[PDB]
RNA sequence: GAAACAUCUCAGUAUCGGGAGGAACAGAAAACGCAACGUGAUGUCGUUAGUAACCGCGAGUGAACGCGAUACAGCCCAAAC
RNA sequence: GACUCGUACGGUCACUGAAUCCUGCCCAGUGCAGGUAUCUGAACACCUCGUACAAGAGGACGAAGGACCUGUCAACGGCGG
RNA sequence: AGCUUUACUGCAGGCUGUCGCUGAGGACUCUCACUCCGGGAGGAGGACACCGAUAGCCGGGC
């Protein structure tokens, strides 16, 4: 039979209709008054969290991060620039807001490591994402056969090197064939052309 | 070119800032749970460095010592009141509603409880005209008819120090001394006296503006100079 | 100059002289879907757009003759070299 | 007054001093920042790529 | 550089911000598409090829599949119960 | 964030440059500002055509702006044959 | 190279329409988001404004 979770998921396929709508109109009021990074005891989207690796256990942390909506907050040029490089307004950044969110979170928890993240809505001027972080040092995790991998030294600052799931999608690594000539094995190895 | 003076202003450097650290008080109306029970006694009449007008030192019953926007007439010893029931005499402060129409008022609030905004310069005063359960039309010293919430507090009488503008500065030194106590860069060099690089009116072998002086409101900072969005110029016609 | 709306002349299709009818080539309308139309959208961005930033050049003192010769028999037209003419008017 | 020799005479102010962190006499005692290692401004040591030829 | 120059080019170079490791990254197909009755995770080397493709279709720019090699390695959750 | 512990007897932006006698005429052009039947005026949505969809074509509506009208020269300036 | 402009091309900025935030009953009411005033009670404002996106106009300020 359907799982309880399946309902949470099904409700978020349309965050603008039903109870979820009424729910958001409410929460956001409180959210807009919270900080940049707010640790929260329980995932707002249980299906998604668990689906993404979450796990109600010690060493697993979650926090909601809000990032401003829109293009790049860029300063106009103060020296010679050909018409091509004289832009400011239409320029956008190459990292999506969700990736910005994962980083602001990870920086808030220096000892933790980003496991994953997911969207929980947005108002007119900002987006919220909930980031799942892990304490690579807690034995409750060093002994977890489904998460102890994140404890390896080479997983240090994994979000800052784009090893996150949102990281790898944003690096154009989704496709294994056509179109990913300049992306895999890495953007930088491909002379930054992706 | 280079940024014009109006652009250096905004940066808020020392030169353009006001000597706040030398200012006495941020004159603002007192608060009262309600009732109006509040009242105090004038203790002294001081000079206010930020407005070149006098301010009155007042002591209230709850032992609160604060400076007030001294209207004309208030002297040491006098007793002033603040509240919905305060008397209707000069110096007292009460909502526009409780004020009789046709009475000169000063330091009027724009939003009830904001502590006063309008008419607080030397000698000026507002004029309460129309009452209502909603609007309290007041004629500001500029002539405009400001419709206001009757709950907006105000002080009765005209601001002290009237007539200041009558005597000429006579000499640069006097101006100098005044300017030194304000957020203003002085003296003023005429745009037309500068180099093109420095101002849109600069340049030429003789002094005259480059183009016409009346500039569109849509003009960008760096170019908005001269007669800003003038509806007209000159004295004639 | 003056010119007969219709007259006998060689029809490259029939391979024999027929009575043709002369008409001034009316400009067909654009689809806005040609390759060039796409490249304009594609290639245009921030700042100067290169070739897509240019604007049409002037005119020559006199234009050449832009005509279609229609065969009255098989109804098929054919094109010919034109010739500079300040004005061209058909007779009937 | 000449901006040359005559303006040299007033130079009796102390700015750059031995740096508690890197030992170089680059600690601006008025700014409390080392112009050499960045002490007082950065936890990380001051270093730029332009301090050497691009391919080296 | 285009014998000017704006797209283009220099070049995702110089330089700047953040961070890992002795290597990093990548990685077990919603692949390929010598179209198949075919191949079978990923890097990399040789080639494919200055080919396809881009481009005031100017100057210039520029892959991939495959192939021959090197080394090979394949698994764990979410959910159903 | 400065102006601003400020509020039109303010402070911003410009021109002229103590006093004294004065400061004529011009709004066509340019600028600024106001108005505007009508004309012009982009995109979204909307209608028609097209396409099993889409590209695309046309229409209707029409903001600021412009046309047009008015005000203004101690506004740029002009004051001849 | 500095500077100018009704040189060419663009870029900020200003004004303006449209979309999102955004809600209830060609003009209108409302309150609940949102904004502001208020120590607070609570007052004003209000689906506008702000902000994100886009379109037209102006645009040697660069
Ligand atoms: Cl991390
Ligand atoms: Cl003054
Ligand atoms: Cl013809
Ligand atoms: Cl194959
Ligand atoms: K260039
Ligand atoms: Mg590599
Ligand atoms: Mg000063
Ligand atoms: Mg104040
Ligand atoms: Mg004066
Ligand atoms: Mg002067
Ligand atoms: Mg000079
Ligand atoms: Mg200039
Ligand atoms: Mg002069
Ligand atoms: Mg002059
Ligand atoms: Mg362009
Ligand atoms: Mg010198
Ligand atoms: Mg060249
Ligand atoms: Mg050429
Ligand atoms: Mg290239
Ligand atoms: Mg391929
Ligand atoms: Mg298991
Ligand atoms: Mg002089
Ligand atoms: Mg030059
Ligand atoms: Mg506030
Ligand atoms: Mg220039
Ligand atoms: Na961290
Ligand atoms: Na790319
Ligand atoms: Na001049
Ligand atoms: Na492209
Ligand atoms: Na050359
Ligand atoms: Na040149
Ligand atoms: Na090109
Ligand atoms: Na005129
Ligand atoms: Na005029
Ligand atoms: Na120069």
């Amino acid at each position: 039979a359907r799982s309880a979770y399946s309902y949470i998921r099904d409700a978020w396929e349309n965050p603008g209709d039903g109870q979820l709508a009424e729910l958001q109109w409410q929460r956001q009021q409180e959210w807009r008054n919270e900080g940049a990074v707010e640790r929260i005891e329980r995932p707002t989207r249980l299906d998604k969290a668990r689906s993404q690796g979450y796990k109600a256990k010690q060493g697993v942390i979650v926090a909601r991060v809000s990032v401003r909506k829109g293009s790049a907050r860029k300063r106009r040029h103060k020296a010679g620039r050909r018409s091509k490089r004289q832009g400011v307004t239409r320029i956008t950044r190459r990292k999506d807001i969700q990736r910005v969110a994962e980083e602001r979170a990870s920086r808030t928890f220096p000892n933790l490591r980003v496991l994953n993240s997911y969207s929980v809505g947005q108002d007119g001027r900002q987006k919220w994402h909930e980031v799942i972080l892990i304490d690579p040092n807690h034995p409750a995790i060093q002994n977890d056969d489904d998460l102890s991998w994140i404890c390896a030294d080479d997983q240090a600052d994994r979000v800052f090197r784009g090893l996150t799931g949102a990281g790898r999608r944003n690096r154009g690594l989704s496709g294994k064939g056509k179109g990913s000539e300049k992306t895999r094995p890495s953007l930088r190895s491909n002379g930054g052309k992706g | 070119g280079r940024r014009i003076q109006g652009q250096r202003r905004g940066r808020g450097t020392s030169t353009f800032r006001a000597p706040s650290h030398r200012y006495k008080a941020d004159l603002e109306h007192r608060k009262v749970e309600d009732g109006d029970v509040i009242a105090g006694t004038v203790v002294d009449i001081e000079h206010d460095p930020a407005r070149s007008a006098p301010v009155a030192a007042v002591e209230f019953e709850d032992g609160d010592r604060r400076l007030i926007l001294a209207p004309e007439g208030v002297g040491v010893g006098d007793e002033l009141q603040v509240g919905v029931s305060a008397e209707i005499a000069p110096g007292n402060t009460l909502p526009l509603a409780e004020i009789p129409e046709g009475v000169p008022v000063c330091n009027v609030e724009s939003s009830p409880g904001d502590g006063g905004k309008f008419a607080r310069a030397s000698g000026v005063n507002a004029q309460l005209l129309t009452h209502d359960r909603n609007v309290a039309v007041v004629k500001l010293p500029s002539g405009e008819m400001k419709r206001l919430d009757p709950q907006c507090r105000a002080t009765i009488g005209v601001v002290a120090g009237g007539g200041r503008t009558d005597k000429p500065f006579v000499k640069a030194g006097n101006k100098h001394h005044k300017m030194k106590a304000r957020g203003t860069k002085w003296p003023n060099v005429r745009g037309v006296a500068m180099n093109a690089v420095d101002h849109p009116f600069g340049g030429g072998g003789r002094q005259h503006p480059g183009k016409p002086k009346s500039i569109s409101r849509n003009a960008p900072p760096g170019r908005k100079v001269g007669d800003i969005a003038s509806k007209r110029t000159g004295r004639g016609g | 100059m003056q010119m007969p709306r219709r007259f006998n002349t060689y029809c490259p299709h029939c391979n024999e002289h027929q009575e043709h009818e002369v008409e001034k080539v009316r400009s067909g309308r654009q689809t806005g879907m040609k390759w060039i139309d796409r490249q304009r959208e594609r290639n245009s961005g921030i700042g100067n757009d290169g070739k897509f930033s240019k604007v049409p050049g002037g005119d020559k003192p006199t234009k050449k003759t832009d005509l279609k010769y229609r065969c009255g028999e098989c109804g098929k037209a054919h094109l010919r070299e034109g010739w500079r003419a300040g004005r061209l008017e058909f007779q009937e | 007054t000449g901006a040359g020799t005559p303006s040299q005479g007033k130079k009796n102010t102390t700015t750059h001093t031995k740096c508690r962190r890197c030992g170089e006499k680059s600690y601006h005692t008025k700014k409390k920042v080392c112009s050499s290692c960045g002490f007082g401004k950065s936890a990380k040591r001051r270093d730029y790529e332009w301090q050497s030829k691009a391919g080296e």
